[PDB]
RNA sequence: CUCGAUGUUGGAUCAGGACAUCCCGAUGGUGCAGCCGCUAUUAAAGGUUCGUUUGUUCAACGAUUAAAGUCCUACGUGAUCUGAGUUCAGACCGGAGUAAUCCAGGUCGGUUUCUAUCUACUUUCAAAUUCCUCCCUGUACGAAAGGACAAGAGAAAUAAGGCCUACUUCACAAAGCGCCUUCCCCCGUAAAUGAUAUCAUCUCAACUUAGUAUACCCACACCCACCCAAGAACAGGGUUUG
RNA sequence: AGCUACCUAAGAACAGCUAAAAGAGCACACCCGUCUAUGUAGCAAAAUAGUGGGAAGAUUUAUAGGUAGAGGCGACAAACCU
């Protein structure tokens, strides 16, 4: 079972209610719109009504680089390089004016986020906008591609190195020496690994919601 | 002459009784108010202009995107009607001031935890008691008998509100936070000076004017928001959709009023007067009103064209 | 800054005896019925907690001398028996704590 | 998102934005009143050591959601009458510029792309 | 402005703080019953819950046990933790520790909590019970209570 | 008046006041067709930019702007900051002196203490300003060139006041770079009717016109303890989560 | 003249790296005190943190001795001489 993540509400003081009315405007929503699952990582269409496009239809394909915020409001960034030219849209979700979300390509990469792709090799960041979706058969285990990308030098828009953005797609041996690696690591805090009170715990959160949405595909 | 608190002296089996006994007791009496219209309501009458109604308590939920046919964006804050009844009437001779007023109550708290004197006025109204009370100034013909109840329809989308609460506390703050000085430079010299006021006044008049700006509590006082368009009213949980933001953290208690920017003068002749009245409508409300520009959820996709 | 003038005895002793500086009475105090000595209402009983404390380090004095070394707790329950006292059907199979005194009345076998 | 002494990458086909010198275009006033340019906003620049005026048509710094994020500062140098310097821009453009016809009719004109 | 900040500043700084609360927590394994100020227990009951879970999933979890080894920093205590306090507690889905006021310490007056994982072996603590039902409250609300009994039937 | 000390030019910070008004409002005149001006009466609610250069105030210059006002406040404010300058001891150049030294002539360098006793003050106060575009309209007005206005509709900026759905810094939250809301007036004159002075006359004649708030707050336990979006302490909210 | 200025007798210290003629470079110990902040009845009647200059030399430093106020001593700052 894949629940889309902005379905999974964020720790706070929030009225569990309002988590549930908020949920049924994202299912009726999706009634309409066929909201696919993807990764960061996935290659994706996204085609949208644009008063000012040419034929009022824009459509942008790019690499999802960041899934974030939650209900409604829900986003994800896509990524390409256009003409050599770097360029990134925050999509959301649920407006209404989104027409279509197409899951080029399924797969999963080694880092929840890949903001770290403004500052690598623009090639792992340009991808073809008539490239023809790749089939994903049923029942099959969502791919893992573990390329580590190789970086533009220093300085870069972040300092991917440090321990707090635990980075592991990234070939961090070509771009840093040892004696920058140590530095870095004088950021590590190795008991945050351990605090058992910072973890947040959503698997009852998430049973509940499964019965939510059975329910309303169910009537 | 110690203090007690109301289970202090009770026995392992009577605390889960006593819980259950005030808490059926209070599931009722709130049943019992759920037909105003049966039970001798005041005289219901037209709406005129220069009338004023009553408004609502309502718990701030958070807050929600909704789009427009347009395809604008618009934030709103969802307001739920929590047990919202009406408690007193003081006529026009009684106030003390221009007009009639209308005590509303809002959220239902513990019986334990009220003074006497509250418990014995709830106690005569037949309701378990409310977290706030507000008052609110009504025409002579817009009075409602105290023990009504009040719902979320009682306001309709496409009109403006105003909304009071008191802002979220920030406690004790400097210039910087709490007026927008800009503070002193970060380097060049700068000896323990980089958020402070700066002069407080001239040195000809020998003291600091009444007034003056300076280090202080921030916060927690009651602000109104002026003229918050309703998008949206979720009748089955008494939900107000009000445009944008409005004071106060998440769960708490919020005065809505028909808005009284001049704008909006004299535009409840179609809203319920002196309220809405579930149990006397004759078809029900569906689950939600919109206003007529909101993108419904379950609306087809824009399509500018 | 110093001050410019000297404070009178009047002026402090409007501060000093402010009802905002004077201790408060308590009204939160009472008898422990078990022992007849007073505590705080939400506070434990100062002196039936020692008799427990005391007791307890007793039976830790005990567990010492058993486990004999640093790191050595047991991998089995424990249970503390008095003078004329044996392992029940439960107790079988538990590092057993003997204290040379009888029961107290307060700590009951269970 | 431009503010004065941002330096920008003239993106249209200009000889006076394209011709090698010692010192990047800089923008040295935004036609603003805030000072802070945006997509559509005109800035004057400090270029070859002259002053030309461009528009801005693309910026790194998050806009509205829907809207794209460029990895650069992007103008296409204008004349003080609106009319585009160059006549052909490659790189992509927000069509949120399209909304703008009346005063920039001339600079979509020589747009290829749009985003 | 400490708005939802869910956790105290402690010791001399976050690793401190955790430090501080392992020891603590160490202790509490070893003695099952701690006494120490009563805002650092306060602070410590919430991992001494969470140490009871981890060593529900077992000791071949290896998660729980490199859980284990960093919050227990006397290793015999690891083994304990897998093999006596957990299957102690494997009824229970909660509750594992009970804490309690103290009085004030004596040398700098510190406010105090005694804390203990329920079920050791020590002499019971003092605790507070509630009024005996036999109290006149207690029995004019027994009568009340069985009154309604008699009428519910009806 | 102060030499048993009232230290500090310019800047930062925060600004109180005048009105002799720079801009926005209302008028009269014009060598005022219109668009711009010029001049005067009224108006101090609101506003009055960022840079290069000089320690600079001053000025020049580059870009703007509705406008980049003049002044007073111990040349406002240094127990809030700065110290470039300024002005002690070091040194250099030119000049003056026999020399020691000296020069509102330049030059480089040169310790800015203070735990607040009293006065005062610390959420006045929820009414908002301005520009721009469209439109009226290529209309009025002009031979043309040109070229508007009490309306109407938008979209902004700034200033207040909030807030966190998204974005961003972040992550049980606080924030801005994000979002939301913002509501009266003002008097100078211009005109009727009309006597003293049977016309006339807007009248320190009697007279008629332009032309005079609301909102918020609001009931009172225990005052054991615990919790909190409340908070320095205190207070406040919740516990029908003891 | 147990500080400090200068001197006498007789001692001691100076890692690593580069270069290799060494009042060479980098850089510790060590010596000094450029700049900033802190501190200003201090930790201190001149300090602390960082940043610095030098660090096989006209170097730094332990010991004992010498020069004495109309004086000494001085790579002149009218320096230093408890
Ligand atoms: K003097
Ligand atoms: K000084
Ligand atoms: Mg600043
Ligand atoms: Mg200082
Ligand atoms: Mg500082
Ligand atoms: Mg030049
Ligand atoms: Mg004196
Ligand atoms: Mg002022
Ligand atoms: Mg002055
Ligand atoms: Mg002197
Ligand atoms: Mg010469
Ligand atoms: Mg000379
Ligand atoms: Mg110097
Ligand atoms: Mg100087
Ligand atoms: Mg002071
Ligand atoms: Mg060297
Ligand atoms: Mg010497
Ligand atoms: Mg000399
Ligand atoms: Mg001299």
């Amino acid at each position: 079972r894949f629940l889309s993540p902005e379905f999974i509400p964020r720790r706070g003081r929030t009225d569990p209610l309002k988590f549930q009315i908020e949920r049924k405007d994202m299912l009726e929503r999706r009634k309409v719109l066929h909201i696919p699952e993807f990764y960061v990582g996935s290659i994706l269409r996204v085609t949208t009504a644009d008063p000012y496009a040419s034929g009022k239809i824009s459509q942008f394909l790019g690499i999802c680089i960041q899934r974030s915020g939650r209900g409604l409001g829900a986003t994800f960034i896509l990524r390409n390089v256009i003409e050599g030219q770097g360029v990134e849209i925050c999509f959301e979700l649920y407006n209404p004016r989104v027409q279509e979300i197409q899951v080029v390509k399924l797969e999963k990469r080694l880092d929840d986020s890949l903001l770290y792709l403004r500052d690598a090799l623009p090639e792992y960041s340009t991808f073809d906008v008539n490239m023809k979706p790749v089939v994903q058969e049923p029942n099959q285990k969502v791919p893992v591609n573990e390329l580590k990308v190789k970086m533009k030098p220093k300085p870069w828009s972040k300092r991917w190195e440090r321990p707090n953005f635990n980075i592991k797609g990234i070939r961090f041996d070509l771009c840093l020496t040892e004696q920058q690696m140590k530095e870095a690591q004088k950021w590590n805090q190795p008991w945050l690994e351990f605090d058992m009170m910072r973890e947040y715990d959503t698997s009852k959160i998430e049973a509940a919601i499964w019965k939510e949405i059975e329910a309303s595909k169910r009537s | 002459k110690s203090g007690t608190w109301w289970d202090e002296h009770l026995s392992e089996e009577n605390v889960p009784f006593i819980k259950q006994l005030v808490s059926d007791e209070d599931k009722a009496q709130l049943a019992s108010k759920l037909c105003p219209l049966k039970d001798e309501p005041w005289p219901i009458h037209p709406w005129e202009p220069g009338s004023f109604r009553v408004g609502l308590i309502a718990l701030k939920l958070g807050m929600m995107p909704l789009w427009t046919k347009d395809g604008q964006k618009h934030v709103v804050t969802l307001l739920q009607v929590q047990d919202c009844h009406v408690l007193k009437y003081t006529s026009k001779e009684n106030c003390n001031g221009k007009m009639a007023t209308l005590s509303v109550g809002g959220k239902t708290v513990s019986r334990f935890r009220k003074a006497t004197s509250i418990l014995e006025f709830y106690r005569e109204l037949g309701l378990p008691p409310k977290q706030t009370v507000k008052i609110f100034n009504i025409t002579d013909n817009a009075a409602i008998k105290p023990g009504t109840p009040l719902y979320a329809a009682h306001f309709r989308p496409g009109q403006y509100v105003d909304v009071t609460a008191k802002t979220i506390g920030k406690g004790f703050q400097g210039v910087m936070k709490r007026w927008g000085f800009k503070g002193q430079p970060a380097t060049h010299g700068q000896t323990k000076t980089h958020r402070r006021p700066g002069a407080v006044a001239t040195g000809d008049i020998g003291r600091v004017w009444p007034g003056t700006k300076m280090p202080g509590k921030m916060g927690n006082i009651y602000r109104t928001e002026y003229g918050l368009k309703v998008w949206r009213i979720n009748t089955k949980h008494n939900i107000i959709y009000v445009n944008g933001s409005v004071p106060g953290h998440k769960n708490c208690l919020v005065k809505v009023k028909d808005s009284k920017l001049p704008a909006y003068k004299d535009l409840g002749k179609n809203l319920p007067f002196p309220t809405y009245f579930p149990d006397g409508d004759e078809e029900e409300l569906p689950e939600d009103l919109y206003d007529e520009n909101v993108c419904q959820p379950g609306a087809p996709s824009i399509t500018f064209a | 800054a110093a001050p410019k003038n000297r404070r009178t005895i009047e002026v402090n002793r409007c501060r000093r005896r402010n009802p905002q500086k004077l201790i408060k009475v308590k009204n939160n105090i009472d008898v422990c019925p078990e022992c007849g000595h007073l505590k705080q209402k939400h506070v434990l009983c100062a002196y039936c907690y020692e008799k427990v404390c005391k007791e307890t380090a007793e039976i830790r004095r005990q567990i010492g001398k058993q486990e004999g070394g640093p790191f050595k707790a047991p991998t089995i329950e424990t249970v503390v028996l008095y003078t004329g006292e044996t392992p029940s059907e439960q107790d079988q199979g538990k590092r057993i704590i003997e204290r040379d005194r009888k029961r107290p009345s307060w700590f009951t076998q269970n | 998102a431009i503010q004065k002494m941002t330096r920008v990458r003239v993106v249209d086909n200009s000889a006076l934005g394209n011709s090698p010198y010692h010192r990047a275009p800089r923008c040295i006033h935004v036609y603003k009143k805030n000072g802070v340019g945006k997509v559509g906003d005109q800035i004057l620049l400090a270029i070859k050591g002259q002053k030309k005026k461009a528009l801005i048509v693309g910026h790194c710094m998050p806009g509205p959601r829907m809207t794209p994020r460029f990895d650069s500062n992007n103008v296409v140098l204008i004349e003080d009458n609106g009319n585009p310097v160059g006549t052909r821009i490659k790189t992509p453009i927000p069509t949120s510029l399209r909304k703008r016809e009346g005063e920039y009719s001339k600079v979509l004109a020589i747009a290829q792309n749009f985003v | 402005i400490s708005h939802g900040r869910v956790f105290r500043r402690m010791g001399l700084g976050p690793e401190s703080r955790i430090h501080l609360l392992r020891n603590l927590l160490t202790g509490l394994v070893r003695h099952e019953r701690i006494e120490a100020p009563w805002a650092r227990v306060d602070e410590m009951r919430g991992y001494a819950e969470k140490l009871i879970d981890y060593g529900k999933l077992g000791d071949t979890n290896e998660r729980a046990m490199r859980m284990a080894d960093f919050w227990l920093t006397e290793k015999d205590l690891i083994p304990k933790l897998f093999q006596v306090l957990a299957p102690r507690y494997k009824d229970q889905t909660g509750g594992y520790t009970r804490m309690l006021q103290i009085p004030n310490r004596s040398l700098d007056r510190a406010k105090m909590a005694v804390i203990e994982y329920k079920g050791n072996c020590l002499p019971p603590l003092p605790l507070p019970r509630r009024d005996s039902h036999l109290t006149l409250l207690n029995q004019l609300l027994q009568g009340l209570r069985q009154d309604l009994r008699q009428s519910q039937e009806a």
